[PDB]
RNA sequence: AGGGGGACGGUUACCACGGAGUGAUUCAUGACUGGGGUGAAGUCGUAACAAGGUAGCCGUAGGGGAACCUGCGGCUGGAU
RNA sequence: GAAGAGUUUGAUCAUGGCUCAGAUUGAACGCUGGCGGCAGGCCUAACACAUGCAAGUCGAGCGGAUGAAGGGAGCUUGCUCCUGGAUUCAGCGGCAGACGGGUGAGUAAUGCCUAGGAAUCUGCCUGGUAGUGGGGGAUAACGUCCGGAAACGGGCGCUAAUACCGCAUACGUCCUGAGGGAGAAAGUGGGGGAUCUUCGGACCUCACGCUAUCAGAUGAGCCUAGGUCGGAUUAGCUAGUUGGUGGGGUAAAGGCCUACCAAGGCGACGAUCCGUAACUGGUCUGAGAGGAUGAUCAGUCACACUGGAACUGAGACACGGUCCAGACUCCUACGGGAGGCAGCAGUGGGGAAUAUUGGACAAUGGGCGAAAGCCUGAUCCAGCCAUGCCGCGUGUCUUUAAGUUGGGAGGAAGGGCAGUAAGUUAAUACCUUGCUGUUUUGACGUUACCAACAGAAUAAGCACCGGCUAACUUCGUGCCAGCAGCCGCGGUAAUACGAAGGGUGCAAGCGUUAAUCGGAAUUACUGGGCGUAAAGCGCGCGUAGGUGGUUCAGCAAGUUGGAUGUGAAAUCCCCGGGCUCAACCUGGGAACUGCAUCCAAAACUACUGAGCU
């Protein structure tokens, strides 16, 4: 159940994502077991894409985490 | 009203309960003989009718009608105490 | 009930718990009720938020009786308590619910609506 | 992991109260006041009395309203 | 054959709802009453403010249409 | 980082209350309205609810229903006997339904929050460790009968398995822990050349499954300490209560359950009773202290007409489960039946007051699935409402908005496929899978946004103007009619009341009703009082308690510093990045005055001991 998720934030028609990590128990924008970094796809000049740490993003997967469908697909833009 | 989902689950669900409750009385109706049997105080029908039992406390416990625990403190309580008759 | 001071049970859903017959309608020296007859009642108790209350003159029809009532073969439908059904002018039942048997003697043209409610 | 309380009751066997008191802050007044908490602390052989001090160590319940139990008798 | 073991049984404890008796404690209402407030002030009045035309005031008993008097202890917030 | 006025008086001063400026909301109401972007929208009846929809998924888990095609035999292209297998999907079975969603009724304390603690389980997930053999009995669909108009019931009779029960088998795993005993599983589909043959099977081989355990992640459960609302015109409460053991029991400790033994337990630091209320991160006014406060947002809790209860399951005492009881409601052909909107719309009904019987799973999730995908009123996103919060427009001869037309990104990660390479392979034979390049395709809102065109054509309103608000003629009315927050104004030239006539406040809003804090040192810890303004009991003895002369030494509870984990994310505070700008959005930190643990300190306090007068 454990996963690696994106996350609606931002506004209306202005997507922001957290890249959480969930449960599967919760909701998407409630009760993350953690946030590693972020993704934008409105990205414009001098806003970073996004910001994901392979520090952290190691354990999750090394502890049973999964990535959902197209989290897979933007650890594939490395 | 309920979803034929449901209403599946209401035979699935009672049936399989009447199965359960049949085999979890199996169980308590073994260990009532070998605390009949203790109190009783012939040892030399409770050596027998314990080792009777517990083929039956775990083959439950393995199939997920009980839990695996409540088997491994039945089989420490009833030997606890047929010890105790010497 | 039976007779004009008898007291009697409630069958029917709102309203009363005991009320008392003060007149056996129908004729004229007309001294006895039973089952499927009318009589006029006074609400002895009552609930505490009801549609009848306590010390109302009213209207109710004789469903439940102990002397009972008999059938054409000979036997005897005989109960263990006193019961009426609380009525309107319409002379329509007012609760929504039937609380009770009764018998097919008061499956008649006004007195239906009584059995179809009725767990008998 | 040290708490310690002086014994103010002792006539029931394997089982044993105290004050642990403290002194502390009252948050908008300011003066320190004594706020003082009345534990259960169980004994394995019961020798305390009443005017004892001691000191507990928490593990699982042994009782219900009881959770600690004796380490020493440290004066009296 | 049957036995073991189940199932429906039988009845035993437990209990929700219901029942009965008698109480508590709260809320609304109640004929009729008793003061209170604000008015507008008709009225017996002059009770206080000057030594307010009998100095006020306080406690208390006691007494009297009222705004009011004596006594006992009390106080000047009492002045010539 | 802190602004006060007006008002008791003939005047003064002091004590002291009133009314006022402000900023605010989930907003109403009275008015008048051009637009965009993000927002927010039953605060009351946890009131009753018509209607549609809110969790069905799977045939590659199993029996069994129906016959795409195609190749043929007859009749001669009408038809079926076949041969076959495309497909669906009501009945079993797995999983999910314990999530998402909603509401705040109950709860004054173990609910929440902060810290810590151990006596536990966890399906799917991830690492290994060991293992998938051999059998047996049922059972629905189906067949019919009975009851029923139908809904549905319940009689026997068939058959299956990834449904169930033994037997075999034991690396852990459980009991005794000497020795020993015990107990597991299920197969399906994509393939495959040599031997057995019906190279259907067997064996080989990966894929999804299956099991017995351990370690973990992820949830979920206990236990302790702390604090958490108003009352003494509530002071005693308590008997399974507080311990003890024997047993019983929970996945797990525990009077949780139990028998008997004892007489303990709680409480003036506020017990018990009584009224009230989800709590918190936070929010609002504030110089701060605080005070008020829990709408959107996020964590935990709690509930599902009302009450009791278990069942199944990894997980419930289960919102679109079952059972029982109650209240209510509904269909009846009187035989028998059914329902629970605090799910999204919506309807009454209450109220000052609050929205559409919408579009699609394209994004993000989930739920099943080998995969394709299949469902989701969660969501993405739309109508409706000045309800805020920003911007913007109503002209000083431009055409922005709006409208017409032509254009025009970003939301798409991938799926199909048919090569291409890879590595498990016993055989990169072959399947299955990850990679690569091309082709095919899929956007609810369908547009934002760019660039043309006609012409100022389509845009302002509100309240006041006696004072302390430097907006401040008259006309009508005459202690009338009225206005107003405090004074007051009106009793005949009215700056105070009704118009006109002008200004002014700030603007698609302006005002006043209401509530919150403020100024309010007007409950004063910071930071007030008490001879006469309100206020010293009439005074004692003294219980808890508050505080305690004097010196050395010791302790390290309060005190003091640093260390570490946190104090969730959000919000806020600065620096930014973006929407053309502002809201809004985030990135970074700052902040979070807190909590325990740890070591270091000894002037002072408590405590400890010997003293000193």
């Amino acid at each position: 159940m454990v996963t690696i998720r994106l996350a609606r934030g931002g506004s209306k028609k202005r997507p922001f994502y957290h890249l959480t990590v969930t449960n599967s128990r919760n909701a998407r924008d409630g009760r993350f077991v953690e946030r590693i970094g972020f993704f934008n796809p409105v990205a414009t000049g001098g806003e970073v894409r996004l910001s994901v740490d392979q520090e952290r993003a190691t354990y999750w997967l090394g502890q049973g985490a999964q990535p959902s469908e197209r989290v897979a697909q933007l650890l594939k833009d490395a | 009203a309920n979803t034929p989902s449901a209403k599946k689950r209401a035979k699935q669900a009672e049936k399989r309960r009447s199965h359960n409750a049949s085999l979890r009385s199996m169980v308590r109706t073994y260990i009532k003989n070998v605390v009949k049997a203790i109190d009783a105080k012939d040892l030399e029908k409770a050596q027998a009718a314990f080792t009777a039992a517990v083929p039956v406390i775990d083959r439950m416990a393995d199939k997920g009608i009980i839990h695996k625990n409540k088997a491994a403190r039945h089989k420490s309580r009833l030997s606890g105490h047929i010890k105790a008759l010497s | 009930m039976i007779q004009t001071q008898s007291m009697l049970d409630v069958a029917d859903n709102s309203g009363a718990r005991r009320v008392m017959c003060i007149k056996v309608l129908g004729g004229s020296h007309r001294r006895y009720a039973g089952i499927g007859d009318i009589i006029k009642v006074t609400v002895k108790e009552a609930i505490p938020r009801g549609k009848v209350k306590k010390g109302q003159v009213m209207t109710a029809v004789v469903v439940r009786t102990k002397h009972g009532v008999r059938r054409t073969d000979g036997s005897i439908i005989r109960f263990d308590g006193n019961a009426a059904v609380l009525l309107n002018n319409k002379q329509e039942p007012i609760g929504t619910r039937i609380f009770g048997p009764v018998t097919r003697e008061l499956r008649t043209e006004k007195f239906m609506k009584i059995v179809s409610l009725a767990p008998e | 992991r040290t708490l310690t309380g002086r014994v103010v009751s002792d006539k029931m066997d394997k089982t044993v109260t105290v004050l642990i008191e403290r002194r502390v802050k009252h948050p908008i007044y300011g003066k320190y006041v004594k706020r003082s908490t009345k534990l259960h602390a169980h004994d394995e052989s019961n020798q305390c009395r009443i005017g004892d001090l001691v000191t507990i160590r928490e593990t699982r319940p042994l009782a219900k309203t009881k959770a600690w139990t004796l380490v020493d008798i440290v004066e009296r």
